[PDB]
């Protein structure tokens, strides 16, 4: 199964998801990160 | 959202 | 004194800041404010 | 930072 990453539409940083979640909403942010370690703009995307 | 899909 | 405002580096949003700050970081981001009702981008920007 | 002033 993909990893499924997220965009913040803010930092324009690149969020890993869980596989689960779908039904995410038209804009997102670091701060709706399901991941408690990559919750604000100011932490560095994951290197792929 | 904006996504991508990489492959694990 | 005046009103301090900062910008979101991410949201480039303009956050109000109190006065007499310390000096602040090169990058500033909402999660960085110390108002915690805007320490993020998902919040509206403030009326001037 | 990038900052401004405005008048109270
Ligand atoms: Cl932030
Ligand atoms: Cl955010
Ligand atoms: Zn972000
Ligand atoms: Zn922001
Ligand atoms: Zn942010």
């Amino acid at each position: 199964p993909d990893q499924t990453w997220v965009q913040c539409d803010a930092c324009l940083k690149w969020r890993k998801l869980p596989d689960g979640m779908d039904q995410l909403p038209e804009k997102w942010y670091c701060s709706n990160n399901p991941d408690p370690q990559f919750r604000n703009c100011e932490v560095p995307e994951e290197p792929e | 959202a904006r996504t991508k899909q990489t492959a694990r």
